[PDB]
C-alpha cells in the first residue's frame, strides 16, 4: 500500500501518504500502513506517526438576540483555530454563522451623472429621507453617502474644444458641468436631510461615448476607507446606479493612458479622483480583489438594456447583485430594500488569505440539521437562523512556512482566523544521537531506528568506506 | 532557449518619452546595414509649437548603440486661418505604431486631432507618415469628410498597422462609427502616387474598408490590433483584427478577405472583460505552410487550486487547416495580474529546428513588475505548451511600470549569424533591448554496456597493481555533434559517467571502474562539427558478493555530457548552446545474473 | 449669398495665345475660389482650387491667382481643346455660388455666310402649314441678324432660329431660320425674302424667291 | 479613375416628381460628400446642395429647400436626387459632383437632363428642302413636330458628314423642330441622289427622304 520506492526516512515516509507509519529498532521497508506494521511486529510505541489536529483558540458562542453593545455581537463561531495538517491528508472544520438582529449598515450611493441621468436626479430629491426611514425599521445604525461619476475627461471620450470642455452640453443647448471622472461628495452620515440637500444641488455632465467610467469610481469607493467613511463591523453596500455599460482595463489606451490601475486611493483636495487621466480603468480581477479585501457588497442598479451584462459581471464578483432600474430611478428605493433583505436572508462563506496551493471543499448545513448541500451558501433563512459549514482543508505537499487564512461570511466583519502549519517531521527526528555507537563506531547518526551515514561511509550501518 | 541574455544590446531614449512603446526592424533594400526602429510617442520634437509630438528613432547596430530620430515631419500645425489651427500635433503620440517593409517605414499618430474645414473641432482622426525612401507622404485615411463620432472623426486611424506581402497597408481605427472600429487597406502605390498636400482627404482608388453597421455593434474597437496572413489559400494576405469589446465584452477577432474585405472567420472569447483581442498574430507555428492565429486575452481569469479566480491572462492558438476550420488550444499565464498575452511576437524559427516559434509577453510579471517574456517553440503538433526560455527585465521605474515586453519584434537575423533575433521594448523605463539568438548544437550520444548481464562467479579481469579476480564488463560512451550557422570547427565537451546511479546517499554502489576503483569517471573531449562518432571505452567491475546483498535492482550506467560555453565564442562574442530538446543524459542498465 | 461675376461673358483667342479670365466676388472669400471648364458637350472638369492649386490630371498650362475679392484664371499657350466655357466658384461660404461663365472661341478671319432659302415642301403643304427655311452657313464672327421680308415687309412674328456651336475644323458658325405660316397665308403672298446683315458686308445679303414664278 | 455615372434623361409632366441616380466608382463613396448642381439650357451653374452619404445629412441652397431631397445608398455607391412639384423652371441638366474639400468639387457626372412638359410622344414629320426652280448646291431637311428629344439625322446614311450642318432642336408649340443642311458640288446633284435619314427612336420612326427637284 503506502510502501513504495524510496521512503527510506521517516520524513520521506510521511510525504508519500497521510495514512502511513514508521518503525524503529526491532525491524528496508519500515514505512507502511500501521496495520501492516502491527502485522509484521512493529511495537506500538515505535510508530508515533503524526496525525492532523485542530487547536481551538477562540470559540465564543454565537450571540443571540439584539445586542445593545456592539462588542457582544458574535456572528461567526469559532473565531480562531490552529490547524496542524499532515500532507496528503485533510481535516474538516465546522464553521457556524448567525446574523445578529441589529447589524449596522453603510450605504454609498454611486450614481452615473451623464446627460441621460438628469431625470433620475429629479425623482430622488427625497431618496435620502425615504431610504433612511425604511432602513430604520431594519437597523438602528444606517448611514448613507453620495458619490458621482461620468468618464475620464480626456480625448477621445470627451470633446476637446474650448466650448465643449467648459460645457459639454452647450450644443443642445443645456447646462452641464465639465466632464469628470469620480466626485466623492458626501462621506457616510446619519443625516439623511444632508444627503437630500446635496442631491438637489447636483448638476449633470456629459461625454461622447456610451460606456462610462464607473469602474474607476467603484474602485475608489471600495478602497478609500477613511474618506468614504466605511466603519468596521457593518455592512458596506455600494449602490452603482447607471443606464450604461462600463469601460474596463485597457480601454483607456485609446486616450494614451497605458499605466495599470494600482488599486490605491487617489482622492485629491477637492475629493475628486486625481488619477482619472493617468491610470487605466480597473479590470474585473482588480475590482474583485479590492471589493473582497474591503468587504464591500456591490449592487448594480442598472436599466433593462444593461441588466444582462451586469448580471454576468456579478457572477464573478463575490456578494454582487443586480437590480433592474427604471429609466428615471423611480424604483431605486425598492431595489435597495430588496437587495438588503436578500442579503439578510443569506449566509455565504469566504476563504481569504494565504490559500494558493490548498485544496478546499465546502459543504453547507442549512436548517440546522435537515439540509446538506455541497456549496458554501445557505439561503432563505430568517435573521437569527444559524448556517453551518464543513470546510475541508488539504495541503498536497510539505511546506516550511505556515499560512494565515481568514474564513468569514461575505459582507460581515466577524472573521475566523485560521493558521495552517503543516507537519512533516517525526518526533524521533529531533533525537539524532550523532556519532552513535550503533552505526559502526560513529560512522553515522542513529535517528529513528535507522542509520544516517557520515560522508564517506555507505551501508545500512555505514560499514563500508568510500 | 538559445537567446543570449548575458550581453544583450541596450538602447535608451529621453526620459518620459515612452521610448520602446513600439519596436521594429529596418532592412533597407540595398543589402545595407540593418537598424532598429523604436517608437517614442511622448518624445519632444523640434516641431514649432508642438509638445510631446513623438518620434521614431533609427538605431544603429554594433556602432555604440546610437539612435537618431527619423525626420518624417519637421513642421508644426498648419493653420486654417490666423490663430485657427487646421490640426493639432501636440500629444499626437507619433510613433505609437511603427512598421517597416523593405525600404518603406510606416509610423502613425493615433491621437492627432484635426479641425475640419466647416467648423472648429478637434477630431482625433489620427494620421500616419509613410517614408518609402527619399519620399515621405502623409497617410490619414480617416481624415475624411465623414465627420464626428458617427463618422470617422474619432477613428484614431493608425492605432494599429501592418504590411501585406503584396505591399498593401492594413490600418486599424478603433473609433470609427461610434467606436465600432474599422479596418482600412490601401496599396502603398496609391498612398504615394495620389498624395497631394493641398488635399486633406485623398481619394485612393482600390481602397478596402469595413462599413458602418447597426448600432448594436457600437463600442467594439475593431482595429484595436491587426495581423495579416492567408486564410483562404489564394496567396493574398487576409486581415486579422482584435475586437476586444465585441460580444458584450467577451471580445472577438474578425478575419476579412484581403481582396474585397468580405468577412471570412470569427473568433469569440469565453470570459467577460478578459480583453480578448488586445493582441493578435499570424504565423505558421507547426510547419504546414498554413498560417495559425494567436489571440491574447491579458485579463483572463483562471480558477486556482483553492477555487478562487485569479487574473493571469490567456493566449489561444488556432491552427489553420485546409478544410477551413481551426484547431484551437489555450495557453494560460503564470503570475497574477502579470497580463500574460499583452504582446505576441512571431519569432521565425528561433532555434532553426524546422518549426517557427513565438514570444508571449507578461509585461507586469517578474520582481517589482519588471516584466517577463516567454519563448514558446513550435512543433508539428502545434505550439509547445512549456516555454523553453524566460526573459526578465532588469529596470525599475518611479512613475509608470517598466512594461518590459509591452512591444516585441522578431524574425530578423540582424547579425547574419543564421538565427532570427528579438527586440523587446520597455517604454516605462524608456528602454529597448535586442536579444541575439545563439546557434544551436545538436548532439547524438550513444552508450553501450557489454556484457549486459553480469555473473559474479565469472571473473576474467585483474585489479590495478597486484590484485586478481574481479567480475568485469565494458562501458562504451560515444558522442557526435553538428550545427548550423557560423560556428567553431572544434567543440570542447566534458563527459562524466556514474556506475549504479540508482543508489543514492548512504547506499552501496556495486559497480566500480577498474583503474579508478571509484564509481565515477570524468573525461574531457574534443569533437568537430559534422565529424564522426568519437568514442571511448573503459572497463568496470563488481564488488565482492560479500559487500552487497542487493542483487535484484539493475545497475544503471549513467552518462552526462555538457559544454563549456566560453571556449566556443565568435567574433560577435556569441557562444553556441546545446539543443535543449535533446536530453544531455543517457543511461543503460546491467543486471546481476541469478542462480 | 456671395454674388460671383465674370464681367466678360465671351472672348476670342488664337492657338498659343495667353487667355486671362477674370472673376470678382461681392465679399471676401478668403482664397476659396475654384475654376471649372465646361466643354461644348456638357463635360465639366475641375481645373483650379483654393485660388492657385492645380487639380491632379490637368495640364500645367492652367494656373490661378488672386486674393480677397478679385481672382483670375490663366491659360498659357491656348490649345485647341481649351475652347470651352470657364466658371469660377466660391467655396468659402454656403451656398456655393458660380460666376456666369466665360466662353472661349477660336479667332478666325472674317467670313461671309452662304445663304440658302427654301420654299415649303409639297409634303408639308398637304397638312396645311408652310415653312420657309433659310440657312446661313460658315460665317465669322458669330454675331448675325436675319430679317424675314415677305412682300417688302418684315413678318417678325412666326420665326424660329437655331445656332450651331463653333465648328472644330474651321472656326465658323452656322444659322438656321424657319418662318412658318398657314397654307392659306402662304398662298396669299408671292415673294419670300431672307435678309442677312453681317459685319463683313455693309450691304445686307439677300436671298428670296417668288411663289408664282419658277 | 474616379467616375460618376448618372441616370438617363427624365421626362415628367408638370406637378409630378422625378428621381435620378449618380453611381460612384474609383473612390470610397462613403467618405466624401456628393454635391448637386443645376444648369438651365444656355444658362450658368446653380448650386443645389450636398449630402453626407454615410450619415444622410444634407444642406441645401435656400432656393431648393422644398424642391429637392437628396439620398444615398452606400451599398451600391449611389446618390439620388428627387425633384418634386415640377415646373417648366425645373427643366434643366442636373449634375452630381464629388467633394474635393477646400470648397471645391473635383469630379463631375455627365449630367441628367430633366424636361417638364405635357406633350406626349409624337413622331416627326420629315420634309425635304430643295432649292427653288452656281458651283455648289445646298439641300436641307426639316424635322418638325416631334417629342421627345432626341432624333438622329444622317445624309446618305452618314456617307456625307463634311459640309453637313445639323442644328439643335427648338421648342415649337410644345413640340420640337430641327433642321439640317448638306452642301455638295453643283455638278453632283441632282445627278446623284441625296437622302435625309431621320430616326425618332421614341416612336420607332425611320424616314428616308430623297430630294428630287
Ligand atoms: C471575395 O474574394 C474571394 C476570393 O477572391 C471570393 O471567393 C471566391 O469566390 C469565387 C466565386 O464565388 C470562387 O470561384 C468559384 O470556385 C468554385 C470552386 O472553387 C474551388 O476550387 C478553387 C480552385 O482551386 C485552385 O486555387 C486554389 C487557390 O485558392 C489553390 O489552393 C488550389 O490548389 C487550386 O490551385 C479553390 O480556390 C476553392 O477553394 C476555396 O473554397 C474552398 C471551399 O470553400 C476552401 O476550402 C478554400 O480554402 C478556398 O477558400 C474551391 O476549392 C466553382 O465551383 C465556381 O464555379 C467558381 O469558380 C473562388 O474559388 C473563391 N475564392 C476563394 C474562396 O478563395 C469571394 O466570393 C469574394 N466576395 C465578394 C463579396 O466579392
Ligand atoms: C463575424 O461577426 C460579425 C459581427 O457580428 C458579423 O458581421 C455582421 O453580420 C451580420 C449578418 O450579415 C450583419 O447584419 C446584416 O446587416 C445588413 C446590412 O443592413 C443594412 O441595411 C439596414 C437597414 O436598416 C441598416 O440598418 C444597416 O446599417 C445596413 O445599411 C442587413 O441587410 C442584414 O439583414 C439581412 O439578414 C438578416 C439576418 O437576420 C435578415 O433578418 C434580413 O431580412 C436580411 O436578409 C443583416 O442584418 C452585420 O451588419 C455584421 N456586422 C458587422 C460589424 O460586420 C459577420 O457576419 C461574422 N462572420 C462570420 C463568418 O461569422
Ligand atoms: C516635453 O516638454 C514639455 C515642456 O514643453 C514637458 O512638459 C512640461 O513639464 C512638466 C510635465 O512633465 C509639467 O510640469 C508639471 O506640471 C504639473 C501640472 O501643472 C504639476 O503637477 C507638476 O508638479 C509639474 O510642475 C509642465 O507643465 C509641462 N508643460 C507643458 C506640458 O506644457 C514634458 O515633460 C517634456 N516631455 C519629455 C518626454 O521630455
Ligand atoms: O452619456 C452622455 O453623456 C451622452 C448624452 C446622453 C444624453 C444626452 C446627451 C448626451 C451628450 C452629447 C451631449 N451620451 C453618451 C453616448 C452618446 O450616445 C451615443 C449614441 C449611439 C447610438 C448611435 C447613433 C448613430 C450611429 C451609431 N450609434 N453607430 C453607427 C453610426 C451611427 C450620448
Ligand atoms: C470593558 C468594556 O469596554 N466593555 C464594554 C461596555 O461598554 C459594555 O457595557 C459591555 C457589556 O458587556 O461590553 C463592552
Ligand atoms: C477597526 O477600526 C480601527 C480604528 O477605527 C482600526 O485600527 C482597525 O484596523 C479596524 N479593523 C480592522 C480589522 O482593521
Ligand atoms: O438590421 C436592423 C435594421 O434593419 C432595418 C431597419 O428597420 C433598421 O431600423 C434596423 O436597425
Ligand atoms: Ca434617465
Ligand atoms: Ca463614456
Ligand atoms: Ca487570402
Ligand atoms: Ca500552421
Ligand atoms: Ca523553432
Ligand atoms: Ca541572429
Ligand atoms: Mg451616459
Amino acid at each position: 500500500g503506502c510502501a513504495l520506492g524510496g521512503a527510506e526516512t521517516c520524513e520521506d515516509c510521511l510525504l508519500i501518504g497521510p495514512q502511513c507509519a514508521w518503525c524503529a529498532q526491532e525491524n528496508g521497508e519500515r514505512c507502511d500502513t500501521p496495520a501492516n506494521l502491527l502485522a509484521k511486529g512493529c511495537q506500538l510505541n515505535f510508530i508515533e506517526n503524526p496525525v492532523s489536529q485542530v487547536e481551538i483558540l477562540k470559540n465564543k458562542p454565537l450571540s443571540v438576540g439584539r445586542q445593545k453593545n456592539s462588542s457582544d455581537i458574535v456572528q461567526i463561531a469559532p473565531q480562531s483555530l490552529i490547524l496542524k495538517l499532515r500532507p496528503g491528508g485533510a481535516q474538516t472544520l465546522q464553521v457556524h454563522v448567525r446574523q445578529t438582529e441589529d447589524y449596522p449598515v453603510d450605504l454609498y450611493y454611486l450614481m452615473d451623472l451623464s446627460a441621460s441621468m438628469d431625470d433620475d436626479l429629479n425623482t430622488i430629491k427625497e431618496l435620502g429621507s425615504r431610504l433612511s426611514k425604511e432602513m430604520s425599521k431594519l437597523t438602528s445604525n444606517f448611514r448613507l453617502g453620495f458619490g458621482s461619476f461620468v468618464e475620464k475627461p480626456v480625448s477621445p471620450f470627451v470633446k476637446t474644444t474650448p466650448e465643449e470642455i467648459a460645457n459639454p452640453c452647450s450644443s443642445i443647448p443645456y447646462f452641464c458641468l465639465p466632464t469628470f471622472g469620480f466626485k466623492h461628495i458626501l462621506p457616510l452620515t446619519n443625516d439623511a436631510e444632508r444627503f437630500n440637500e446635496i442631491v438637489k444641488n447636483q448638476k449633470i455632465s456629459a461625454n461622447i461615448d456610451t460606456p462610462e467610467g464607473g469602474f474607476d469610481a467603484i474602485m475608489q469607493a471600495a478602497v478609500c476607507k477613511e474618506k468614504i467613511g466605511w466603519r468596521n463591523d457593518s455592512l458596506h453596500l455600494l449602490v452603482f446606479v447607471s443606464d450604461a455599460d462600463s469601460h474596463f482595463g485597457m480601454d483607456s489606451k485609446l486616450a494614451g493612458i497605458v499605466c495599470p490601475n494600482d488599486g490605491l486611493c487617489h482622492l485629491d483636495s477637492k475629493n475628486e479622483y486625481s488619477m482619472s487621466t493617468v491610470l487605466e480603468y480597473p479590470t474585473i480581477g482588480q475590482l474583485i480583489d479590492k471589493l473582497v479585501q474591503n468587504n464591500v457588497l456591490l449592487i448594480f442598479a442598472v436599466t433593462q438594456e444593461q441588466v444582462h451584462l451586469y448580471e454576468n459581471y456579478a457572477k464573478l464578483i463575490p456578494g454582487a447583485t443586480v437590480g433592474l432600474l427604471q429609466k428615471d430611478s423611480g424604483n431605486i428605493l425598492q431595489l435597495i430594500i430588496s437587495a438588503y433583505e436578500e442579503l439578510r436572508s443569506e449566509v455565504e462563506l469566504e476563504v481569504l488569505g494565504d490559500t494558493e496551493g490548498l485544496n478546499l471543499s465546502f459543504t453547507a448545513i442549512c436548517n440546522n440539521g435537515t439540509l446538506f448541500q455541497h456549496q458554501k451558501k445557505c439561503s432563505h433563512m430568517k435573521v437569527g437562523d444559524t448556517a453551518s459549514f464543513s470546510v475541508t482543508v488539504n495541503i498536497p505537499h510539505c511546506e516550511r512556512r505556515s499560512r494565515h487564512i481568514i474564513i468569514k461570511p461575505v459582507g460581515l466583519g466577524d472573521a475566523l482566523e485560521l493558521l495552517v502549519s503543516p507537519e512533516c517531521n517525526c518526533d524521533c527526528q529531533k533525537e539524532v544521537e550523532v556519532n552513535s555507537s550503533k552505526c559502526h563506531h560513529g560512522n553515522g547518526s542513529f535517528q529513528c531506528g535507522v542509520c544516517a551515514c557520515h560522508p564517506g561511509h555507505m551501508g545500512p550501518r555505514c560499514e563500508s568506506g568510500h | 532557449f538559445n537567446l543570449d541574455v548575458d550581453s544583450p544590446a541596450e538602447y535608451s531614449g529621453p526620459e518620459g518619452s515612452y521610448f520602446g512603446f513600439a519596436v521594429d526592424f529596418f532592412v533597407p533594400s540595398a543589402s545595407s546595414r540593418m537598424f532598429l526602429l523604436v517608437g517614442a510617442p511622448k518624445a519632444n520634437t523640434t516641431q514649432p509649437g508642438i509638445v510631446e509630438g513623438g518620434q521614431v528613432l533609427k538605431c544603429d547596430w554594433s556602432s555604440t548603440r546610437r539612435c537618431q530620430p527619423i525626420e518624417f515631419d519637421a513642421t508644426g500645425n498648419r493653420d486654417y486661418a490666423k490663430d485657427d489651427p487646421l490640426e493639432f500635433k501636440s500629444h499626437q503620440w507619433f510613433g505609437a505604431s511603427v512598421r517597416s517593409k523593405q525600404d518603406k517605414i510606416l509610423a502613425c499618430a493615433p491621437l492627432y486631432h484635426w479641425r475640419t474645414e466647416m467648423k472648429q473641432e478637434r477630431e482625433p482622426v489620427g494620421t500616419c507618415f509613410l517614408q518609402d525612401g527619399t519620399k515621405t507622404v502623409e497617410y490619414a485615411p480617416c481624415r475624411s469628410q465623414d465627420i464626428d463620432a458617427d463618422g470617422q472623426g474619432f477613428c484614431q486611424g493608425g492605432f494599429s498597422i501592418d504590411f501585406t506581402k503584396a505591399d498593401r497597408v492594413l490600418l486599424g481605427g478603433p473609433g470609427s462609427f461610434y467606436w465600432q472600429g474599422q479596418l482600412i487597406s490601401d496599396q502603398v502605390a496609391e498612398i504615394v502616387s495620389k498624395y497631394d498636400p493641398n488635399v486633406y482627404s485623398i481619394k485612393y482608388n482600390n481602397q478596402l474598408a469595413t462599413r458602418t453597421a447597426q448600432a448594436i455593434f457600437d463600442d467594439s474597437y475593431l482595429g484595436y490590433s491587426v495581423a495579416v496572413g492567408d486564410f483562404n489559400g489564394d496567396g493574398i494576405d487576409d486581415f486579422v483584427s482584435g475586437v476586444p469589446r465585441a460580444a458584450r465584452t467577451l471580445g472577438m477577432v474578425y478575419i476579412y478577405d484581403g481582396k474585397n474585405m468580405s468577412s471570412l472567420y470569427n473568433f469569440t472569447g469565453e470570459q467577460m472583460a478578459a480583453y480578448f483581442g488586445f493582441s493578435v498574430a499570424a504565423t505558421d507555428i507547426n510547419g504546414d505552410d498554413y498560417a495559425d492565429v494567436f489571440i491574447g486575452a491579458p485579463l483572463f481569469m483562471d480558477r486556482g487550486s483553492d477555487g478562487k479566480l485569479q487574473e493571469v491572462g490567456q493566449v489561444s492558438v488556432s491552427l489553420q487547416r485546409a478544410s477551413g476550420d481551426f484547431q484551437t488550444t489555450k495557453l494560460n499565464g503564470f503570475e497574477v495580474f502579470a497580463r500574460f498575452g499583452s504582446a505576441i511576437a512571431p519569432l521565425g524559427d528561433l532555434d532553426q529546428d524546422g518549426f517557427n516559434d513565438i514570444a508571449i509577453a507578461a509585461p507586469y510579471g517578474g520582481e517589482d513588475k519588471k516584466g517577463i517574456v516567454y519563448i514558446f517553440n513550435g512543433r508539428s503538433t502545434g505550439l509547445n505548451a512549456v516555454p523553453s526560455q524566460i526573459l526578465e527585465g532588469q529596470w525599475a521605474a518611479r512613475s509608470c511600470p517598466p512594461s518590459f515586453g509591452y512591444s516585441m519584434k522578431g524574425a530578423t537575423d540582424i547579425d547574419k549569424n543564421g538565427y532570427p533575433d528579438l527586440i523587446v521594448g520597455a517604454f516605462g523605463v524608456d528602454r529597448a533591448i535586442l536579444y541575439r539568438a545563439r546557434p544551436v548544437i545538436t548532439v547524438n550520444a550513444g552508450l553501450e554496456v557489454y556484457p549486459s548481464i553480469l555473473n559474479q562467479d565469472n571473473k576474467t579481469c585483474s585489479l590495478p597493481g597486484t590484485a586478481l579476480k574481479v567480475s568485469c564488463f565494458n562501458v562504451r560512451f560515444c558522442l557526435k555533434a553538428d550545427g548550423k550557422g557560423v560556428l567553431p570547427r572544434k567543440l570542447n565537451f566534458q563527459v562524466e559517467l556514474l556506475l549504479d546511479k540508482l543508489k543514492q546517499k548512504g547506499a552501496i554502489r556495486r559497480a566500480l571502474f577498474l583503474y579508478s576503483r571509484s564509481p565515477s569517471h570524468s573525461k574531457n573531449m574534443t569533437i568537430s562539427r559534422g565529424g564522426l562518432m568519437q568514442c571511448e571505452e573503459l572497463i568496470a567491475y563488481l564488488r565482492d558478493e560479500s559487500e552487497f546483498r542487493d542483487k535484484l535492482t539493475p545497475i544503471t550506467i549513467f552518462m552526462e555530457y555538457r559544454l563549456d560555453y566560453r571556449t566556443a565564442a565568435d567574433t560577435t562574442g556569441l557562444q553556441p548552446i546545446l539543443n535543449q530538446f535533446t536530453p544531455a543524459n543517457i543511461s543503460r542498465q546491467a543486471h546481476i545474473l541469478l542462480d | 449669398d456671395i454674388q460671383m461675376t465674370q464681367t466678360t461673358s465671351s472672348l476670342s483667342a488664337s492657338l498659343g495665345d495667353r487667355v486671362i479670365i477674370s472673376c470678382r466676388a461681392s465679399q471676401d472669400i478668403s482664397n476659396y475660389l475654384s475654376w471649372y471648364q465646361q466643354k461644348p458637350d456638357g463635360t465639366v472638369k475641375l481645373l483650379i482650387f483654393y485660388t492657385s492649386k492645380l487639380h491632379s490630371g490637368v495640364p500645367s498650362r492652367f494656373s490661378g491667382s488672386g486674393s480677397g475679392t478679385d481672382y483670375s484664371l490663366t491659360i498659357s499657350n491656348l490649345d485647341q481643346e481649351d475652347i470651352a466655357t470657364y466658371f469660377c466658384q466660391q467655396g468659402n461660404t454656403f451656398p456655393y455660388t458660380f460666376g456666369g461663365g466665360t466662353k472661349v472661341e477660336m479667332r478666325r478671319a472674317d467670313a461671309a455666310p452662304t445663304v440658302s432659302i427654301f420654299p415649303p415642301s409639297s409634303e408639308q403643304l398637304t397638312s396645311g402649314g408652310a415653312s420657309v427655311v433659310c440657312f446661313l452657313n460658315n460665317f465669322y464672327p458669330k454675331d448675325i441678324n436675319v430679317k424675314w421680308k415677305i412682300d417688302g415687309s418684315e413678318r417678325q412674328n412666326g420665326v424660329l432660329n437655331s445656332w450651331t456651336d463653333q465648328d472644330s475644323k474651321d472656326s465658323t458658325y452656322s444659322f438656321s431660320s424657319t418662318l412658318t405660316l398657314t397654307k392659306d397665308e402662304y398662298e396669299r403672298h408671292n415673294s419670300y425674302t431672307c435678309e442677312a446683315t453681317h459685319k463683313t458686308s455693309t450691304s445686307p445679303i439677300v436671298k428670296s424667291f417668288n411663289r408664282n414664278e419658277c | 479613375q474616379v467616375q460618376l455615372q448618372q441616370s438617363g434623361a427624365e421626362l415628367a409632366e408638370p406637378g409630378a416628381s422625378v428621381k435620378m441616380s449618380c453611381k460612384a466608382s474609383g473612390y470610397t463613396f462613403s467618405s466624401f460628400w456628393m454635391h448637386w448642381v443645376k444648369q438651365r439650357p444656355g444658362q450658368g451653374l446653380e448650386w443645389i446642395g450636398y449630402i453626407n452619404p454615410n450619415s444622410g445629412y444634407t444642406e441645401c441652397n435656400e432656393i431648393f429647400r422644398d424642391k429637392a431631397t437628396m439620398t444615398a445608398d452606400t451599398s451600391s455607391s449611389t446618390a439620388y436626387m428627387q425633384l418634386s412639384g415640377l415646373t417648366s423652371e425645373d427643366s434643366a441638366v442636373y449634375y452630381c459632383a464629388s467633394f474635393l474639400g477646400r470648397g471645391a468639387m473635383d469630379y463631375w457626372g455627365q449630367g441628367t437632363s430633366v424636361t417638364v412638359s405635357s406633350a406626349k410622344t409624337t413622331a416627326p414629320s420629315v420634309y425635304p428642302l430643295a432649292p427653288v426652280c452656281g458651283s455648289s448646291v445646298t439641300l436641307g431637311c426639316l424635322v418638325k413636330g416631334y417629342f421627345p428629344e432626341p432624333v438622329t439625322l444622317t445624309w446618305n446614311s452618314g456617307s456625307l458628314s463634311a459640309g453637313v450642318h445639323t442644328f439643335p432642336a427648338v421648342l415649337q408649340s410644345s413640340l420640337y423642330t430641327l433642321s439640317s443642311s448638306v452642301t455638295v458640288v453643283a455638278s453632283t446633284w441632282p445627278s446623284q441622289s441625296i437622302t435625309c435619314n431621320v430616326a425618332h427612336p421614341a416612336s420607332s420612326t425611320k424616314v428616308d427622304k430623297k430630294i428630287e427637284p
